[PDB]
């Protein structure tokens, strides 16, 4: 802006910017699968006595 | 010296990583091995100018690529070399495997030389005081909880079921097999220039492979399915790209069970399973019908343990119950059991000190695994 | 030991020179070559023989103005020599080539033949201690401070879209097309004669100049704008004449987005530039219409980016959102650019030495500026 | 029909045409799509505004030279159309397409769809009722009487060795690969930019293209005759302007072996060759290393395959002899090899009968064109 005042070669009522508009797995539950989740905390400390 | 044990997923098709006791990998991120494809001129670039981690988690087209582990296989240590430093990077865990039990993971049958020349990193360049290089089907005999059991895995370019019971040694009826999702989304590059899409580049292939992973499903019958009339699903690229896929999407998987598209003679890694039953005996067949475990990132697909478990009926004897238990997630799963197997205290007996490397190495490796 | 650089924007049309660290090129005026007309008679009457600023205002059809820039390509090396002389002079620099370092600009993929042309001028007539000539769209970076950036530029009778990011050298998606306001002033003296006006000079042409870049825009429809019926706004001439203008003002540069009206297979620059695009990378396109510079004195219009906005849309698909880069001073944000280039001291491994030039020269020259 | 079997020399760049038992294929013409750049407002013009033959083999800068074979790809359709029917022509024809058995060539891994676009010509605008689709290398295999063997073809955007063997199916060993010296001609088009040389028209380029044909060669040795300096022999233009050939003549076709200098990640065929070598078998190997045919416009260079043969030297390993075959009739070799296998009783048997072949859709000779 004070530049933009200093020199003469300015145009000026610029807009600079011009942007355009702006608006704003599933197998898991396969039947066949046998899916298993483990709580490993509970395994471990259960198989972690295994002192081999 | 007991510090936190470090739980290294040696992930060929997603390396992950993280500590024991943590029930989650904490950082994960695939075999990308990335330098720019131009070069900068000006100031404004990162610093490194060989990025992996986040720089290339977000400039896929700018960074030149490579993958050193050929089936799995890495064969520029170099890669792994700056992947260890990432390791303790300031984002990711900035300490030292001296100050750390390091825990090691690995696809069996690979030769000698890999694990020898990764051991010889961690204790020469990286000094580790004790650590040891574990297989990767008992981290899912963790997560399963069993001891008895056929475990598939899924990298990248590696794929086969593991038949186990307790940890004993069965090698012989134990397989190994060395072919995954690279090609098939290799030969989904040439369904691409089949039919006219031009496409070429490794991050062009990522890109391939993300809409793979996405747009991908598995029909249970094969020609039956195969031979239908296909919608030639539009995927709207990330870019915004329209593109149809056609059969293409589960013809590319049956490829792991059709070895002869590509022209490969094998025999369909389920048939590899039936013969790892043979190799095993009646009343242990058994428990391998009633325990099979699929892992790896690749198994995720769409009509994927349906379909081959309808093709192992195909290949299965007489009414014996064929059973598979699932980890929900394949990929985290590995990382979880062999956080499970590091924070087991019994590795004692199983680690390798430095010194005893020194003295032997491959000695010590084979005395250790066996 | 050495001075004080002087941050020279020069260009096609308008040369523009300050010293470091300045806010304003002190030294402003187009780029011409003027010399006398006429038979010089009385005394006083001012020898030099060529003439540039105030006495090329004052003596504007008594002067013959040269213009040996082809596109920014110079021949009259001799008469460049005298322009940096006028500039050297008590008038704007007050120095010898000795006394200051330089700071110069070029644009891209010019004949290298030109640039070591100009070498020779700079370390054998004229004496440069350090200097380094390279893209003004880099210096326009600097000023916009942006890394990532598509940067659409103009000089007077050069256009370049040029699709940077972080310095990243890529002249292959990279593009310039040597036409611009030069032709376009010289298509409005086509529009002269259209209405009948034979002026033809060169001065009659700097009046042609004022009024194009005085009165003048980018109408956002073309024949809807143009098809219908205009005012023919009467230009009031400075000489205290009047000439009106029509739709012409408008329809001019229709022709920098339609080539054919003057017979050219061009483009229309903003479609070179989508073709960087496509030249560029899916995801990072997206990017590129975030990373959009906008500069050149040429390109300053009413609804000219506007127009260019409708452009783009008419072209690039859906999920594109152009960001618009343009301010006040796009001539000026190389100078600020280059004089944020001359505050920096990274010009010590990027400069231009005299002594390496004295001892290659040539491959000396490339290897100093690649 | 029992009459005289048309080949069509579906050329990349130049297409040409003619039939079976000749050998000379009846005219010789390139991918050029002009239509005049003005409007003969004067009576007494020439007509057509379509140029296909001396028409626009005369005058060029008058008219839209187009190309749709983006890499082989055509893209037009309609102009297509208008080109057979100028095979049509009275010089060139004067037959019907009911008249003639007719044999098109075509690239392996192209998009049925192409082949679905000339179905609708050959069977709904012309009605050939023999006509098949092919390949091209097989062609190369009748002229030269091999059966074994590593075609190179050479196009105007293609090139890629095809390693046969008796004709059998390798797709996944043989490597097809769309690049070739239009680039590099267009990349010498930017080396013109470099050297001062304002051309920007495919007529410009067809000039440049006639010293890519005669002024250009391959230095075998890369740098060690790049880092020199030719004295840059001049060419004449039409008009007879005297223009410096230059290093660029050895220089722009190192990108055929050097695919980076575009910057576009590739190997320099050769070395897809030795890809196709490693999915082959080590004795196998040998007997294509012994059977190597260079066909193609495009191989016509100066130490061309002897450049490419110090190549694999630096390539293959010890004790490893190859041999090359090159016909002086590269791109005749496919269209005397058409008229081969157009004059073949068992080729009958190889297309389908032209109404039922309607019927039959296209998947039909899709599967039967391997
Ligand atoms: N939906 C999906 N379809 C196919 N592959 C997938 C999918 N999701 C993830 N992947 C794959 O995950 C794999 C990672 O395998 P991973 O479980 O890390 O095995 P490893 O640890 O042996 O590399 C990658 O090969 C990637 O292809
Ligand atoms: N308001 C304006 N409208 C149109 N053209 C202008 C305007 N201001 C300057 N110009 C012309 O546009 C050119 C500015 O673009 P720039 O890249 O600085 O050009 P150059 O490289 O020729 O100096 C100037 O040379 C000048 O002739
Ligand atoms: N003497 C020559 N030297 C180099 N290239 C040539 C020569 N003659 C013809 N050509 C090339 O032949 C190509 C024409 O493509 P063409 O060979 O017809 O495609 P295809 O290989 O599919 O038939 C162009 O690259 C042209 O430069």
């Amino acid at each position: 802006d004070p530049k933009y005042a200093d020199l003469p070669g300015i145009a000026r009522n610029e807009p600079d910017v011009y942007e355009t508009s702006d608006l704003p797995q599933e197998e898991l539950t396969s039947t066949s699968v046998e899916h298993i989740i483990v709580n490993p905390n509970a395994a471990y400390d259960k198989f972690k006595d295994k002192r081999v | 010296i007991a510090n936190q044990p470090v739980v290294i997923d040696n992930g060929s098709g997603v390396i992950k990583a993280g500590f024991a006791g943590d029930q989650i990998p904490k950082y994960c991120f695939p075999n990308y091995v990335g330098r720019p494809k131009h070069v900068r001129v000006m100031a404004g670039a990162l610093e490194g100018d060989i990025f992996i981690g986040p720089k290339a988690e977000e400039h896929r087209g700018l960074l030149s690529i490579r993958y050193p582990m050929e089936h799995g296989i890495v064969k520029d240590w170099n890669d792994m070399e700056r992947i260890w430093q990432y390791v303790y990077s300031k984002d990711q865990l900035q300490t030292f495997s001296e100050e750390h039990p390091v825990l090691l993971t690995e696809a069996p049958l690979n030769p000698r030389k890999n694990r020898e020349r990764a051991a010889e990193v961690f204790f020469e360049t990286f000094n580790v005081p004790a650590l040891f290089i574990s297989m990767q089907a008992v981290l899912s005999l963790y997560a399963t909880g069993r001891t008895t059991g056929v475990v598939l895995d899924s990298g990248d370019g590696v794929t086969h079921a593991v038949p186990i019971y307790e940890g004993f040694a069965m090698p012989h009826s134990i397989m190994r097999i060395d072919i995954a999702g690279r090609d098939v989304s290799r030969f989904l590059r040439l369904y691409l220039r089949k039919e006219g899409y031009d496409f070429h580049s490794s991050s062009e292939f990522e890109i391939v492979k993300a809409i793979k992973e996405r747009a991908c499903y598995l029909s249970i019958n094969p020609q039956k399915d195969e031979t239908l009339e296909t919608e030639k699903a539009q995927y709207y690229l990330p870019d915004g790209s329209t593109i149809e896929i056609g059969p293409s999407r589960f013809r590319a998987p049956e490829l792991l069970f059709r070895p002869d598209l590509i022209g490969e003679e094998s025999e369909g890694i389920h048939e590899v399973l039936v013969f790892a039953i043979q190799k095993s005996d009646m009343d242990l067949r058994r428990t391998l019908f009633s325990n099979i475990v699929l892992s790896g990132g690749s198994t995720l697909f769409k009509g994927f343990g349906d379909r081959l478990l309808s093709e192992v009926k195909k290949l299965a004897p007489k009414d014996v119950k064929i059973r598979i238990s699932a980890p929900q997630e394949r990929l985290y799963s590995t990382w979880i059991g062999g956080s499970i197997l590091a924070s087991l205290d019994t590795f004692k007996k199983m680690w390798v000190s430095k010194k005893e490397y020194e003295e032997d190495g491959a000695r010590s490796i084979h005395r250790k695994t066996f």
